[PDB]
RNA sequence: CCGUUAGUUGCCAGCGGUUCGGCCGGGCACUCUAACGGGACUGCCCGCGAAAGCGGGAGGAAGGAGGGGACGACGUCUGGUCAGCAUGGCCCUUACGGCCUGGGCGACACACGUGCUACAAUGCCCACUACAAAGCGAUGCCACCCGGCAACGGGGAGCUAAUCGCAAAAAGGUGGGCCCAGUUCGGAUUGGGGUCUGCAACCCGACCCCAUGAAGCCGGAAUCGCUAGUAAUCGCGGAUCAGCCAUGCCGCG
């Protein structure tokens, strides 16, 4: 049972990048319990336009923490062959669990 | 307002102590308004720099426990 | 003074209260985004230029 | 022996589950009525009933979550009406009239910058 | 109400907790 | 309301008599928002007019209600020179609105700590047709025919 | 029934009558109350004058008082006069003690408000 | 609003074991989480219209811009900002640069703006009583123990956090108290004892507990906001940040 977290600025390039991590599991494995979406901490800017003393009118700024999640019941290396290097996550992360 | 000790500072003391074997000097001028003034060091007069000058304070019995600062006021009429 | 002042602001001092922030670029006291070592502006101004990732224009 | 609608209102959710026959009704393993302890409305959720004249012959098993009271309520109201329209397609010309079964769209407006609190604006002295 | 410091009330809105309001 | 005619709100039943003009009521009645307590106030009210009266309270609540609204009352209006209280026939619509407020009004002006009895003297006051809303509403009607001879400008 | 210095409370329940004392608030009079096991719900009109002077006793004794605590204010304020501390001339001046702004407000400290002129 | 994909957050929904806490095997139904789609078009009916469209009715979560954002034409105000930054000119270059310690920006006879807390019984106090809705936390949140009336101090488990913590939601509901009083309203001011952060709290920090309890009984002439989940009212979080003068602001419900 490997367990692996995601994190993510890209909400495109997961759900992308980790989900090719099924197919080279199921095909290359045996059974995957599929993805799942963790909910997103969302941190906040608010920032006051102008240089100078406009202090209503500002701007809202967001930077969000996508978070997603992948098991799979198989310890065997007939999975970790593409399951350590066979690319396409540029702007991502990986944890690493049973 | 602290406990555990009563954060007066060293630079005064040391120039207190060593003026406690045999020692009544007035020419005695400290910057440390932030220093508490201490159990019994006492009948001496110390100059305290308000911002623009030192202020001769003789130091009493009745008024231990108080800061230096509260002797030496910093503003003009009040 | 901002100067002897952008430099004073990087020695680390006799005790740590003394220690402030200041925009890395835009070379500046107040309103210092700890989470980018940015100044409001200079902030505002990359974030548009996309040069700080993830980070968006916010809306709901 | 089961039947169930989703309510929504608000933030607040409701899970519906009638069964046939009684008249009791739990909310959250309790009484309805210690539930909603002597709080006027609340004999308003099940108007639904009421109206489709099984005011009593009906049992209910009911999960509620989200936010607050008088939503629950109103969540409630929307769940034993889609419930008891999936016992009978012919719940509809009934329910509909008095419209149990619209959601009900409205919710806290958000808090907008320069404003005090997304409409109240700041106190103008011109002068 | 809230003005108070030594009401419950006081606490909530001041914050802190104490003898007016405790941590359970 | 520059545009439109702006519907009536349509108000919700009252859960308990079956009355759109006593939610109306109850909704005059609230403060902050807090419509539980308001409630509460109208129906142990309602209670206070059993324990004191043998007729039954949605009676006595439309009667004083009845007795409240007003027929006329001044607008006042822009001619060559001052202001003129120009007498006018009351909408119904507005007649409603302002014997609620006024009941709710003079019932909080009443001697009598609790707000439940306040309510209910007023009510009752108000039907046998002597209360002080019903006085603040002779003296708009009286006041409407004072000013009868500048009844000619009504728009 | 006169407990402390000078003191009749009367006819309202004895916690709020006990308050009455000037030393005693809310809280040393939920204390007394209850060092002396005097029921704190019953009417000053109806009670023992056996409990009367356990409170009397309690009162007149665990903590000074009403008058001869009032001298100690104003003595410790007249030596916060001293030599002549900060926060002395400053009660020499009838001002705030607490350091707060004195720009805006500052009216309890200051007699209502003694106006002027000027501006153009 | 509905669907598809997906099962450490959902449950007897269904059944079994439950030390009766979804806790345990067990399942994703449902709730949710988050990705993707569908859905509304004046498309349908009646009436008016030359047409666009208007008024009404159907069905539908939603109907005629369904609700809230982001988004600001050509230009105007020689508007704002040289103290964010960039910059032409101009000016000081043992000083108009620099370093430090202390004071100041916190002054107070006055005057205005914006707010907070009130003036109370639709109220105040004390008790008991999950209705959760955004966000933050490994030089952190700190459960839970013990000492202390408490601030807080010991200890001390868990979480790189849908898993652990901040966290009590408050208004509410139930019970009891106060009985119209400058009060069990209101908490200003002042005396005192302490806690914490910090090299350091006099000028100039917040917090706890004892005392002290001020003006205020709803405000002249004026004058501000808001058209619906809005106003009013009740809490919750965050950014800066050692601590904090936040009642401010940005956000949640």
């Amino acid at each position: 049972k490997i367990r692996i977290k995601l994190r993510g600025f890209d909400h495109k390039t997961l759900d992308a990048s980790a989900q090719k991590i099924v197919e080279a599991a199921r095909r290359s494995g045996a059974q995957v319990s599929g993805p799942i979406p963790l909910p997103t901490r969302v941190r906040r800017f608010t920032v006051i336009r102008g240089p100078f003393k406009h202090k209503d009118s500002r701007e809202h700024f967001e930077l969000r923490t996508h978070n997603r999640l992948v098991d799979i019941i198989n310890p065997n290396r007939k999975t970790i062959e593409q399951l350590m290097t066979l690319d396409l996550p540029t702007g991502v992360e990986i944890e690493i669990k049973t | 307002s602290l406990k555990k000790g009563v954060f007066v500072d060293d630079h005064l003391l040391e120039k207190v102590l060593e003026l406690n074997a045999k020692g009544e000097k007035r020419l005695i001028k400290t910057w440390s308004r932030r220093s508490t003034i201490v159990p019994e060091m006492v009948g001496h007069t110390i100059a305290v720099y308000n911002g623009k000058q030192h202020v001769p304070v003789y130091i009493t019995e009745n008024m231990v426990g108080h800061k230096l600062g509260e002797f030496a006021p910093t503003r003009t009429y009040r | 003074a901002r100067k002897a002042l952008i430099e004073k602001a990087k020695r680390t001092p006799k005790f740590k209260v003394r220690a402030y922030t200041r925009c890395v670029r835009c070379g500046r006291a107040r309103s210092v985004y700890r989470f980018f070592g940015l100044c409001r502006i200079c902030l505002r101004e990359l974030a548009h230029k996309g040069q700080l990732p993830g980070v968006r224009k916010a809306s709901w | 022996e089961q039947y169930y609608g989703t309510g929504r209102r608000k933030e607040a959710v409701a899970r519906v589950f009638l069964r046939p026959g009684n008249g009791k009704v739990t909310v959250n393993g309790q009484d309805f009525n210690e539930y909603f302890q002597g709080l006027v409305r609340a004999v308003a959720a099940l108007e639904p009933l009421r109206a489709v004249d099984a005011l009593g012959r009906f049992d209910a098993y009911i999960t509620v979550r989200g936010g607050g009271k008088s939503g629950q309520i109103d969540a409630i109201k929307l769940g034993i009406a889609r419930a008891l329209v999936q016992y009978n397609p012919d719940y509809r010309a009934k329910l509909k009239p008095l419209g149990f079964l619209t959601r009900d769209a409205r919710v806290v407006e958000r808090k907008k910058y320069g404003k005090h609190k997304a409409r109240r604006a700041p106190q103008y002295s011109k002068r | 109400g809230k003005g108070d410091r030594r009401t419950r009330r006081g606490k909530i809105w001041r914050g802190t907790y104490g003898k007016y309001r405790p941590r359970k | 309301a520059r545009r439109r005619r702006a519907e009536v709100r349509q108000l919700q039943p009252d859960l308990v008599y079956g009355d759109v003009l006593v939610t109306a009521f109850i909704n005059k009645i609230m403060r902050d928002g807090k419509k539980n307590l308001a409630a509460r106030i109208f129906y142990d009210a309602c209670k206070i007019i059993q324990e004191k009266t043998g007729q039954e309270p949605l009676k006595v609540f439309k009667q004083a209600v009845e007795n409240v609204k007003p027929r006329m009352e001044v607008r006042s209006r822009r001619v060559g020179g001052a202001n003129y209280q120009v007498p006018m026939e009351v909408s119904p619509r507005r007649q409603q609105s302002l014997a609620l407020r006024w009941l709710v009004q003079a019932a909080n002006q009443r001697p009598e700590r609790r707000a439940a009895v306040r309510i209910a003297h007023e009510l009752m006051d108000a039907a046998e047709g002597k209360g002080g809303a019903v006085k603040k509403k002779e003296d708009v009607e009286r006041m409407a025919e004072a000013n009868r001879a500048y009844a000619h400008y009504r728009w | 029934a006169r407990i402390a210095g000078v003191e009749i409370p009367r006819n309202k329940r004895v916690d709020v009558a006990l308050t009455y004392i000037y030393g005693i608030g809310k809280a040393r009079a939920k204390e007394a109350l209850e060092k002396t096991g005097i029921n704190p719900a019953t009417r000053v009109k109806d009670l023992t004058e056996a409990e009367v002077v356990r409170l009397r006793e309690y009162v007149e004794n665990t903590w000074k008082l009403e008058g001869e605590l009032r001298a100690e204010v104003a003595a410790n304020i007249k030596r916060l006069m001293d030599i002549g501390c900060y926060r002395g001339l400053r009660h020499r001046r009838g001002l705030p003690v607490r350091g707060q702004r004195t720009r805006t407000n500052a009216r309890t400290r200051k007699g209502p408000r003694k106006t002027v002129a000027g501006k153009k």
